[PDB]
DNA sequence: ATCACAGGATGTATATATCTGACACGTGCCTGGAGACTAGGGAGTAATCCCCTTGGCGGTTAAAACGCGGGGGACAGCGCGTACGTGCGTTTAAGCGGTGCTAGAGCTGTCTACGACCAATTGAGCGGCCTCGGCACCGGGATTCTCCAGGAT
DNA sequence: ATCCTGGAGAATCCCGGTGCCGAGGCCGCTCAATTGGTCGTAGACAGCTCTAGCACCGCTTAAACGCACGTACGCGCTGTCCCCCGCGTTTTAACCGCCAAGGGGATTACTCCCTAGTCTCCAGGCACGTGTCAGATATATACATCCTGTGAT
């Protein structure tokens, strides 16, 4: 009898954009249905890439890639840059 | 399906076309391939009634 | 029977279960032509009582003109593996006319499956009624022969004193009965 | 190999208006063709492109641009699949 | 001096085209096109001929679609003549 | 030499079944091949969702056949089912 | 007497539901029909409260973006008056 | 008990608030039974495929999920219950 | 002034003969399918707990249904004029075929850094609990809308 | 018929207080993350082959380009009419809160058995090769559809 969400992660981004501003369970619910939806597309595509290519491992690299195939413009770009850094960095970590 | 494009056509084979023909003139295979683009398929003869003279 | 076939088929009042009943298309068709054959007004055209099926309806035509209409249902699939033998020409008029001719549709009539002492009400036969036309006019391998006097056979002239003995024969006996079939 | 889009010509756009059934054809729309045309266009090549940087190769190939026009809503049959 | 009015060419193209499956647009032209297209993400980009054709196909059957969706619309506007507008619409319909 | 697989030889033979006197062109062929494909991962792939929402390692019959009902539409959806349900009765019956 | 023009309350209306954010369908009537729609398929058919919500909260989305689509067609065809035909036209350029 | 006409559910105020929320400021009387026809044809696409579902999953009760999955076959998404 | 017909003009479908290259079929591999075997984890089954759906009751209230009058939009009909279609003659570059170059796809073989796997330890996160604070609702007043009358255009 | 204030009459915004129940923070605890070591193989890399994509040339010729004529179409304007809208009064059943019953979803414990993974062996299927027939091309003939004149009505 338990589940498991992102709404503890979601409520602290809010803080870091606003500090100031709070969230009904709605809004959480909304967000956590969002998330899960990204990230399933996302490790989707990745997989793919994968197959496509003719691959057993998904890499940092799928995921980017995977990234700006769902995502348009900016949002891809910006979701590349930080992706990159996270990886970059978690290594030098 | 396709086949009997073909016959229609007076054929010994079915080629892009009549593949084309038969998911289109058939409603379930239609919606099924819906969204399917079929190289050299052409489309249906499918012409607006008011477009046409008496 | 019908395949799957998404809109609405209108021969489904004929259908009996699975089955296009051979019976009630047969009844119906003659009952249509009935009741039509009574609005024509110059011409005087009485109906005839139906035995059989393969003729659906004998009209007749004052005292001297009778005319059969045999009923038969069109498929353009390509023919039943029993025919695959069938139209055995290939030796007469060659492969090629066979396979042209195979890529034309076939029939099938309304007709109970005759057999030993009985029959089966909704079967239907297959009909190549139309082959057979094309063949009489195409009986040759040049395919043109007899339409000119340098190539004139006598393929049909052989099968009209043929037609023409077995039908001289049958009115000949007609009254002992023993060339009705 | 600049406004290539002009490569398209008139009459092809007209030959495509009327196998879609079309009879009259605005003397406007050609210039509107081409802003649509070019827009799937670019649209379906990045992806390929996308796929095609992501293989690690340069030339792009019918499989990228299966791909590039698949996920659209757009599977294309004849160059493999 | 015999001629055929208005409307009579212009359906029987209608319906050649619909009948036929080749492709309507020149080809060195489209490739080209695509070529420009391309240079503006990349240069010294290669295709496949094949890819060329993959992508000319999917691009004439886009806009056939799209022309008979306009074609629709320039009728609900009680009119033969597409404009403009028509394609417009259609695009905005359809979530573009 | 590298090797490639396709459905070529498979459609063939239902090709004869259907019309045993005709043939099929080499590009109705890749159609068909890219037809195939395209149903099997539909198909897999809807599977797989049915799997893992329903908290499972394994694809059976039932995922198949349900990935059929929600991907073919009507009747042709039905046969389909009815052809599966089947062979599987079938094939551990022969 | 005083009284608003016809249109006035029409533009009203749609300010203000654009505005609003609750269901503008009945409840338990829409309750009832899914129901009604359900027991064709099958009978001992039961649903949370949370599934015909959703049920609810899609089914209005979906006629609404349907909605803007034939108010844009009957635009098109100069028009403030929607009809049937405006709604098909919308549906059909979708491609339903 | 079977149920019936539910379909008159949708009241005539209720389609109007709907078309009103699309911006449609008029409404033809036809429009009505018109809309009816098509919200109907939604509903059976989604409710089914929910029925599908919980059918698959063996299951009477038809849950959020269930509705859910159904709305993301047909490619619509909804936000707020579940995923 | 309109109907239909006949003739011409044009374009289509038709049979015919010949060409060629794309299919249909056969050969020889060779590697993936099938049979045979053990090991163990997932799926099936039943117990049973208790949460949530169903059904029912009675008030109470807003929401629907109905009817009436009247403005306003939908529609049909008319006429203007211009923006397209059709056909002709000239210009263009597309398509075909062939040539020649080499850039990059595709495959092989080697080696090693990376991730699956397993066992141990523990603290990040989930369920249940209380607390009270932002939001929804009530009632009153301010002012910001729409619409008509009467006096200008 | 249309523009310009100025008032009347609702409708919508803003103000301040009630009160409630949903968010937000705290405590226990438990099981999913982290660590640390081992194994083996997927992927990185270099090397080499040789397919096929690029660039260029010249010729043939069917398409594209531009122009002139003229007329079917789009567009705007007018008037009818009828059918929606807006309001008020009557009628319905949706909603709310409360209650009881029990059906079926969710969790537990246990056990096979149905699969994955392994090794062995052979025939089903793919790459290549070859022959000839179906469809494409092109020729020429005959039938069908379209559009002005032309008399009949
Ligand atoms: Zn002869």
């Amino acid at each position: 009898s338990r589940k498991e969400s992102y709404s503890v992660y979601v409520y602290k981004v809010l803080k870091q954009v606003h500090p100031d501003t709070g969230i009904s369970s709605k809004a959480m619910g909304i967000m956590n249905s969002f998330v899960n939806d990204i990230f399933e597309r996302i490790a989707g595509e990745a997989s793919r890439l994968a197959h496509y290519n003719k691959r057993s491992t998904i890499t940092s690299r799928e995921i980017q890639t995977a990234v700006r195939l769902l995502l348009p413009g900016e949002l891809a770009k910006h979701a590349v840059s930080e992706g990159t850094k996270a990886v970059t960095k978690y290594t030098s970590a | 399906l396709a086949g009997n494009a073909a016959r229609d056509n007076k054929k010994t084979r079915i080629i892009p076309r009549h593949l084309q023909l038969a998911i289109r003139n058939d409603e379930e295979l239609n919606k099924l391939l819906g969204k399917v683009t079929i190289a050299q398929g052409g489309v249906l003869p499918n012409i607006q009634a008011v477009l046409l003279p008496k | 029977k019908f395949k799957r076939n998404p809109k609405e088929n209108p021969l489904s009042q004929f259908l009996e279960g699975e089955i296009l009943s051979a019976s009630k298309m047969l009844s119906k068709f003659r009952k249509i032509i009935k009741e039509e054959i009574n609005d024509i007004k110059d011409t005087d055209v009485i109906m005839k009582r139906k035995r059989g099926g393969s003729p659906a309806v004998t009209l007749l035509i004052s005292e001297k003109i009778s005319v059969d209409i045999t009923l038969a249902l069109e498929s353009k699939s390509s023919w039943p593996a029993s025919t695959q033998e069938g139209l055995r020409i290939q030796n007469w008029l060659s492969a090629k006319v066979r396979k042209q001719l195979r890529l034309k549709p076939f029939y099938l009539v309304p007709k109970h499956a005759k057999e030993g002492n009985g029959f089966q009400e909704e079967t239907w036969r297959l009909s190549f009624s139309h082959i057979e036309k094309e063949i009489l006019n195409n009986h040759g391998k040049s395919e043109t022969c007899c339409e000119n006097k340098e190539e004139k056979c006598c393929r049909k002239d052989c099968l009209k004193l043929m037609k023409y003995l077995l039908e001289q024969l049958k009115e000949r006996f007609k009254d002992k009965k023993h060339l009705d079939k | 190999l600049r406004d290539n889009i002009q490569g398209i010509t008139k009459p092809a756009i007209r030959r495509l208006a009327r196998r879609g059934g079309v009879k009259r054809i605005s003397g406007l729309i050609y210039e509107e063709t081409r802003g649509v045309l070019k827009v799937f266009l670019e649209n379906v090549i990045r992806d390929a492109v996308t796929y095609t940087e992501h293989a690690k190769r340069k030339t792009v190939t019918a499989m990228d641009v299966v791909y590039a026009l698949k996920r659209q809503g757009r599977t294309l049959y004849g160059f493999g699949g | 001096p015999h001629r055929y009015r208005p409307g009579t060419v212009a359906l029987r193209e209608i319906r050649r085209y619909q009948k036929s499956t080749e492709l309507l647009i020149r080809k060195l032209p489209f490739q080209r096109l695509v070529r420009e297209i391309a240079q503006d993400f990349k240069t010294d980009l290669r295709f496949q001929s094949s890819a060329v054709m993959a992508l000319q196909e999917a691009s004439e059957a886009y806009l056939v679609g799209l022309f008979e969706d306009t074609n629709l619309a320039a009728i609900h506007a009680k009119r033969v003549t597409i404009m403009p507008k028509d394609i417009q619409l259609a695009r905005r319909i359809r979530g573009e």
